Parts: structure tokens; C-alpha cells; sequence
């Protein structure tokens, strides 16, 4: 009867790019709600429209409802870091007793990466894993087919004191030949 | 708290024609608060079969029952509505009036 | 240009759990009552077009009665501590909430008000984004529901549902609820002595309850006995005027009558 | 409370068994509601409380799922004879009515074939490259977190003592071991990037710790080695100067 | 229909 439906399913932006989620429901609503769920958290809520073609400003989030009262849209204008997570929607209709939930937009934020120095560095165990750093974050890292080749995907790390950010993947069994599998730079520093 | 004196009007819903058909209505209003005991009297003994609406209110928060019983007017027959409330000392009796 | 309202009331009787009654009214016509004193407390009907409503909307506002009376008694637990009151003491806790629509069907206000023994407690403002306290007790109320943006909770309700059922409700009674009953009037006579009698000018059977009366001698207004409209108990109102006239005189005086059921204005005298 | 409470956090069933996961919700909420939120997935509607009735049960998937509220305050959540498809994280919310609608952090189920597929992980630290030191003047130490299951885990940093956020980011998301294998174990990374003086003190003192949520005090246990019971695991650096 | 809603004074 009723689904609730949310696009896209995933969303990679550049550090002060937009982000947009879009929300659907076939049945005419009440009043809709959005919620950001962290990485590794729960929905916390965000904001509720009640009327048709309202539109709310909270910080650099703009919420609209449509005038059918049927869709909503989430935007994020100069996404950061920190914005990060699973935007959902959950539409009320009178009557029940029901909150229901989009399907959810991730938020994944490609920090903006001043001066690239892309390089591979071997780090040795306290009691052998190789690290792939500060490449640009236009780059992929593969994961190879090896019995014993574990390659981690890329995270950005934010050195706050310092106002610095950095890419890595780190990858584990010689360092040379650990990210033979991914298309890294020509002028990669191999020390 | 300001306790206040409920407000009494007896009448019939329609125009009295003896031997016709009526409703005999107390209306009671203005009070506060709202415990409130109300009966419907003919020739001075209690009516016993009487409806009445559901407790509300006006603008100033003071409330207001219609009580009411069907009955057929007579020339003779006389009828009252007699109130209860913590603000009348004695029960307090309004004689019905077809002119009123 | 209608209306729909709710009224609680929360009534304490210590010694004897509260009371809760609600009663709901779209303009002057009351449409549905809860009595928790009932033999079996649930919302019942009492307009006919409500009666068509199924079983799940019974149930479903049953319910929600019986979670507010459950509420308003720790409400009235809290009040009997914010005025120091002792435990002997029967209280009143009231409130009224409810939309306005214009006659394009669109929201024009919203209410959500209530009263503690009679007086005046908190009440959310026009703009739906504030409160007005009665007195310093209130205030305790007031911080407590800006501290938790309570004004923001509500406009779902106010602003939305409420006026979708207004809508569903004008739409399941448009005979009765958007068509005016004009009074039925006339005039009576009643001597008080040889030299003086009344004469009352009757309006009966209209609706809505708005309506105006007066008294002209030889077309000035006598600016008169008025009595409060009462309702006649079928869903319509009565009300009378009248005024005490030298005898013989009796032909110098006009009533006039205006309601929204008449196409015109009337004009009647004692014939 | 002031908060929805809900335990336990992390919860490993063995198929078959039976589990019951508790809600307390804040003080004086009416209302409380189930919902069920597959991995990366949204909440769908479970069960709703009104005080202590269970008016709306529409979204309970079998009759092995039933809620109570007996005093209209705690609920528990009962699933029996546990199945695969009933791993899930269960978010718990509160509310008055339409009001104030806020979820608990949830309860992860994790439903597993056999008790013996359960490990801690193995925590290493890897120390800085000399190499990233005169290249960058930055150093990152990693953190690997291997070898566990299932994947109920939480790794923080502690630098002298106190817990740090800045410079850290931990994987997302846990690699498979064995990605053939539908019993896999779990590897997870982590990165801690400071100044290279801040690493080059030898007073500093960099600790990566793994909290895993394994088996409970009243599962059973008959194998040889360790109960994989919930537990820290950590692994250490001392800053070095030359 | 009442407002699905609960509050305390």
C-alpha cells in the first residue's frame, strides 16, 4: 500500500560540493521528518515539515516539502567532513501509529587534498603492513584476489592542530609491489 | 479559586400547546466548578427518566449541561428544574414558564 | 469560515482515580463525547455524520482519551505541588485546542489553551511559537516546555491534522454543517396591568448560535430583556427579546431579526 | 532517564536459541516503539506501545517475535528459535505520541551457526616509517585488529592515558579474511598521525585498543581454548627519538 | 479526530 522510498542509495562529494537526498512516498503524507545517522550511530533527528511547499533553513541544511505533500528533498550546501553519514526520511500519516523510514542516503565526504604526495611507507610490527599516503582523493584502491592479500580501503585523517588532511589504505601480508592492483600515481615515492 | 453560581433557564423546545407532545429542557451554565446535580421536577416530585448533554465549556472556561426530559404540557401540571452546587446554600428551584 | 475544537476537563476527587470528559465540537455542533465515569469509557457519537465512521477511529480516539486522563492526572499532581495545595483539596485542569479555516478551507489559526480551577493557566500564542503564562506557577510550566520546544511539537497537529479533519468532517455533514437554519420567529403579548404589558419577540429553531435581536419604537433602537441564546436540544438555539410597552402602544414597536439562514433581514410586530 | 536506554549493546545467538532484548525508555513517555535496521539499511516498523497496550503489532515478521510492557515503563523484545535473517540491529524509541520521537542507540544481534566460530581479535601496533618522518615531518602509527567474529567491535586510540580523536581514522567498514567462507573472520585498520617531534618523545605513549562484544557470562563453553567472552584487547608504542 | 499527542503541565 505505502512504500517510502529514498535516491540515491550512496553519494561520494568533494569537501564544499552539494549533497542532495531525494524522498518519495506513494501515499500523501501528513508531515515528513529527516534524520542523520553518524557512522556507526542511529538516527538522531533533524527537522519536521508540516505544509505543503515549506520550506526550512537549519545552518547549511535546506529542507523542502513538495505541494502534493508526497516528496521531500535534503540539501547540503559546502559539504564537510564532518556531514558524513546516512541521511533518512520518515513520513506520518493521521490516523496510525507509525513513523516510517526512508531506505537512506549515505554521505561519503572526499576531503579537498591541498598538496598530493602520494607515497608508500613500511611500518614494522612492535612484537609487516605497508601504508599508501596522501595521494589525491580521485584515486581507487583495489582489493587483489591473494589468499594472504589484505588491502584496506582509503580513509581521510584529520590532523585538526595542524588544519591538515590525508588519505591512506594500508595494505598487509613487499611494500613495491603491495598496491601493484590499483592505479596509483606515475610519481608515487617508493623510499 | 473563583467559584461561580450557575446561570438557570426552563423551557420547552417547542412552542407549549397543552395536550401536545414536548421537550421540558433545564439549561445550566456559567458555573464553577463543575460538580453539579440537576433534576427535573413535576408537581414537585422528581422526573426520573432524564437525559442530559455532555459536559463542556464557554470562552471563559465556566462550564454549561442541558438537561432535558420529553413531556406533554398541561394547564394545570406544573414542572421546575431544581439545582445543586457548592455555591447555592439551598437547593435552588426555577418554575417553568411557557412565556419564557 | 468553521472550526473544530476539542474541550478536556480533568476533575480530582480525592478519595473517589480523576475524571476525564471530552467533548468535540466543529462549529456550534458537538459531535463526539468521552466519559471516563461511563460504563464502558469510549468515544460515542453524538452528530449524524460521525456515525458513519468505522470501528478503527473509535478505538483508535478511545485510546487516546484514555492516555491524556492518565497524563492529566500527574499533571494535577504537579499543579498540587506548584501552589502548595494539600492533598485534600478537588481541582479542575482544562484545556481547549483547535483550528480555524476561511472559506478557501485554508488554516487561519490555531488554539491550544488551558486553565487551572477556572482561571487562566498557559496558552500558546497566534504565532504558534510562544506561550503566555497566567502567573509564576505557569512559568514553571512555560520553562519546562521551552526548554523542550513544545510550541514546535504541536504545529504538526495544529497546522496539519487538524485541519484535514475539519475537511473530512464539513465534507461527511455538508447538509447540516454548511447550510444555515433561519429562526423560525414571532411576536407574543403579555399583560402586566391595564396600562403596561411585554412584548417578546421569539427566535426559534436556528443554527448556527450567532445571532441578533432588537427592539425599535417607531424605528429607534430601545437599546430590552435579552436572554442568553440556549440551545433547544435538536441541535438548534432559541433566544428572545423583549421589551415593556404603555398598552395601546404596542403598534409603535418592530423587532428585527438578523442570522446568516435569512436571505434578508426581518422585521416583525405585535399583530 | 533522560535517554533511551537498551541493552544488551551486542548480542551473539547461537540459531536456534532464543534472545530477549530490553528498552527503558525516558522518564514519562507514553509511547514506545520497535523498529528493525538491517545492516546499512533503514528502521522498519516492528511493534507500537501506548502504556503498557500493544496497539499496532503489524510489522512483527512471524510469531517467533513478540513484545510486552507489563507496567507500561520497560519493554522486552523477544525473539524465538533465532534464524540467520534475524540478525539485525533492533532500535527501541520513545516518545509522547506524535512528540518527541527519539531512538535508543539499539541492541546488534548477530544470529551464528556454532559458538566455536566466535574469536577476540589480535591487536598489533605498527610504529612510524623514518622514511614519512624526513619525508613529511608527520608520523602515523596503524593499528590491525584481525582474526575476529563476528564483527562486534570498537577501536579507540589513548595517548598517554587519555582517549584521542584528532589525526585518527579508523576503517568503516571490517575486511573479510576468508571472503569465501560465510563463517570469515574479520580484519579492521586503524591510522593515528601526529608530528613527528610528538612521536620522536619517548615519554609519549600510544596505546590501540579493541573492545570486543563476544559470548556471555552465561553461554557455555567446552572448547579447548579461551571463552571469547567480551573483552579488551590492546597493543603499544613508546615514542622514540633517534 | 483528538490530537495523537501526550505533554505534562
Amino acid at each position: 500500500g505505502q512504500q517510502v522510498m529514498q535516491i540515491p542509495q550512496y553519494q561520494h562529494v568533494q569537501e564544499g560540493e552539494d549533497f542532495t537526498t531525494y524522498c518519495n512516498s506513494s501515499t500523501t503524507l501528513s508531515n515528513i521528518q529527516w534524520y542523520k545517522q553518524r557512522p556507526g550511530g542511529h538516527p538522531v533527528f533533524l527537522i519536521q515539515l508540516v505544509k505543503s511547499g515549506e520550506v526550512k533553513k537549519q545552518k547549511r541544511l535546506t529542507f523542502q516539502f513538495g505541494e502534493a505533500k508526497k516528496n521531500s528533498s535534503l540539501h547540503i550546501t559546502a559539504t564537510q567532513t564532518t556531514d558524513v553519514g546516512t541521511y533518512f526520511c520518515a513520513g506520518y500519516t493521521s490516523g496510525t501509529y507509525k513513523y516510517i523510514f526512508g531506505t537512506g542516503t549515505r554521505l561519503k565526504v572526499l576531503a579537498n587534498i591541498q598538496n598530493p604526495d602520494p607515497a608508500v611507507y613500511q611500518l614494522r610490527d612492535s612484537k609487516s603492513v605497508c601504508l599508501f599516503t596522501d595521494f589525491d582523493s580521485q584515486t581507487n584502491v583495489s582489493q587483489s584476489k591473494d589468499s594472504d592479500v589484505y588491502i584496506t580501503d582509503k580513509c581521510v585523517l584529520d590532523m585538526r592542530s595542524m588544519d591538515f588532511k590525508s588519505n591512506s589504505a594500508v595494505a598487509w601480508s613487499a611494500c613495491a609491489n603491495a598496491f601493484n592492483n590499483s592505479i596509483i600515481p606515475e610519481d608515487t615515492f617508493f623510499p | 479559586m473563583i467559584q461561580r453560581t450557575p446561570k438557570i433557564q426552563v423551557y420547552s423546545r417547542h412552542p407549549a400547546e397543552n395536550g401536545k407532545s414536548n421537550f421540558l429542557n433545564c439549561y445550566v451554565s456559567g458555573f464553577h466548578p463543575s460538580d453539579i446535580e440537576v433534576d427535573l421536577l413535576k408537581n414537585g416530585e422528581r422526573i426520573e427518566k432524564v437525559e442530559h448533554s455532555d459536559l463542556s465549556f464557554s470562552k471563559d472556561w465556566s462550564f454549561y449541561l442541558l438537561y432535558y426530559t420529553e413531556f406533554t404540557p398541561t394547564e394545570k401540571d406544573e414542572y421546575a428544574c431544581r439545582v445543586n452546587h457548592v455555591t447555592l446554600s439551598q437547593p435552588k428551584i426555577v418554575k417553568w414558564d411557557r412565556d419564557m | 469560515s468553521h472550526s473544530m475544537r476539542y474541550f478536556y476537563t480533568s476533575v480530582s476527587r480525592p478519595g473517589r482515580e480523576p475524571r476525564f470528559i471530552s467533548v468535540g465540537y466543529v462549529d456550534d455542533t458537538q459531535f463526539v463525547r468521552f466519559d471516563s465515569d461511563a460504563a464502558s469509557p469510549r468515544e460515542e457519537p453524538r452528530a449524524p455524520w460521525i456515525e458513519q465512521e468505522g470501528p478503527e477511529y473509535w478505538d483508535r480516539n478511545t485510546q487516546i482519551y484514555k492516555a491524556q486522563a492518565q497524563t492529566d492526572r500527574e499533571s494535577l499532581r504537579n499543579l498540587r505541588g506548584y501552589y502548595n495545595q494539600s492533598e485534600a483539596g478537588s481541582h479542575t485542569l482544562q484545556s481547549m485546542y483547535g483550528c480555524d479555516v476561511g472559506p478557501d478551507g485554508r488554516l487561519l489559526r490555531g488554539h491550544d489553551q488551558y486553565a487551572y480551577d477556572g482561571k487562566d493557566y498557559i496558552a500558546l500564542n497566534e504565532d504558534l511559537r510562544s506561550w503566555t503564562a497566567a502567573d509564576t506557577a505557569a512559568q514553571i510550566t512555560q520553562r519546562k516546555w521551552e526548554a523542550a520546544r513544545e510550541a514546535e511539537q504541536r504545529r504538526a497537529y495544529l497546522e496539519g491534522e487538524c485541519v484535514e479533519w475539519l475537511r473530512r468532517y464539513l465534507e461527511n455533514g455538508k447538509d447540516k454543517l454548511e447550510r444555515a437554519d433561519p429562526p423560525k420567529t414571532h411576536v407574543t403579548h403579555h399583560p402586566i396591568s391595564d396600562h403596561e404589558a411585554t412584548l417578546r419577540c421569539w427566535a426559534l429553531g436556528f443554527y448556527p448560535a450567532e445571532i441578533t435581536l432588537t427592539w425599535q419604537r417607531d424605528g429607534e433602537d430601545q437599546t430590552t430583556e435579552l436572554v442568553e441564546t440556549r440551545p433547544a436540544g435538536d441541535r438548534t438555539f432559541q433566544k428572545w427579546a423583549a421589551v415593556v410597552v404603555p398598552s395601546g402602544e404596542e403598534q409603535r414597536y418592530t423587532c428585527h431579526v438578523q442570522h446568516e439562514g435569512l436571505p434578508k433581514p426581518l422585521t416583525l410586530r405585535w399583530e | 532517564g533522560a535517554g533511551v536506554s537498551q541493552s544488551p549493546r551486542y548480542k551473539v545467538a547461537k540459531r536456534g536459541q532464543d534472545v530477549a532484548l530490553r528498552c527503558d525508555p525516558i522518564s514519562g513517555h507514553v509511547s514506545l516503539f520497535w523498529y528493525q535496521q538491517a545492516l546499512g539499511q533503514g528502521p522498519e516498523f516492528l511493534t507500537y506501545f501506548q502504556n503498557e497496550a500493544q496497539l499496532d503489532k503489524s510489522g512483527l515478521p512471524s510469531d517467533r517475535f513478540f513484545a510486552e510492557r507489563p507496567e507500561g515503563s520497560v519493554s522486552t523484545l523477544k525473539i524465538q528459535r533465532t534464524q540467520q535473517e534475524d540478525s539485525a540491529v533492533y532500535l527501541c524509541a520513545s516518545s509522547l505520541g506524535q512528540g518527541h520521537f527519539t531512538f535508543g542507540s539499539g541492541t546488534r544481534l548477530t544470529v551464528v551457526e556454532d559458538l566455536k566460530n566466535v574469536f577476540p581479535p589480535e591487536v598489533a601496533v605498527f610504529e612510524p616509517s623514518e622514511a614519512e618522518i624526513s619525508h613529511t615531518q608527520k608520523a602515523t602509527l596503524v593499528c590491525l585488529a584481525t582474526g575476529f567474529y563476528p564483527d562486534h567491535v570498537e577501536l579507540s586510540w589513548w595517548v598517554n592515558g587519555k582517549e584521542v580523536h584528532s589525526g585518527v581514522c579508523t576503517d568503516p567498514q571490517p575486511l573479510k579474511e576468508q571472503p569465501a567462507l560465510n563463517d570469515s573472520r574479520y580484519a579492521l585498520s586503524s591510522r593515528l598521525r601526529v608530528s613527528a617531534t610528538f612521536w620522536q618523545n619517548p615519554r609519549n605513549h600510544f596505546r590501540c585498543q579493541v573492545q570486543f562484544y563476544g559470548l556471555s557470562e552465561n553461554d557455555e563453553w567446552t572448547q579447548d581454548r579461551a571463552k571469547p567472552v567480551t573483552q579488551i584487547v590492546s597493543a603499544e608504542a613508546w615514542g622514540r627519538a633517534d | 479526530s483528538p490530537r495523537w499527542y501526550f505533554y505534562y503541565l
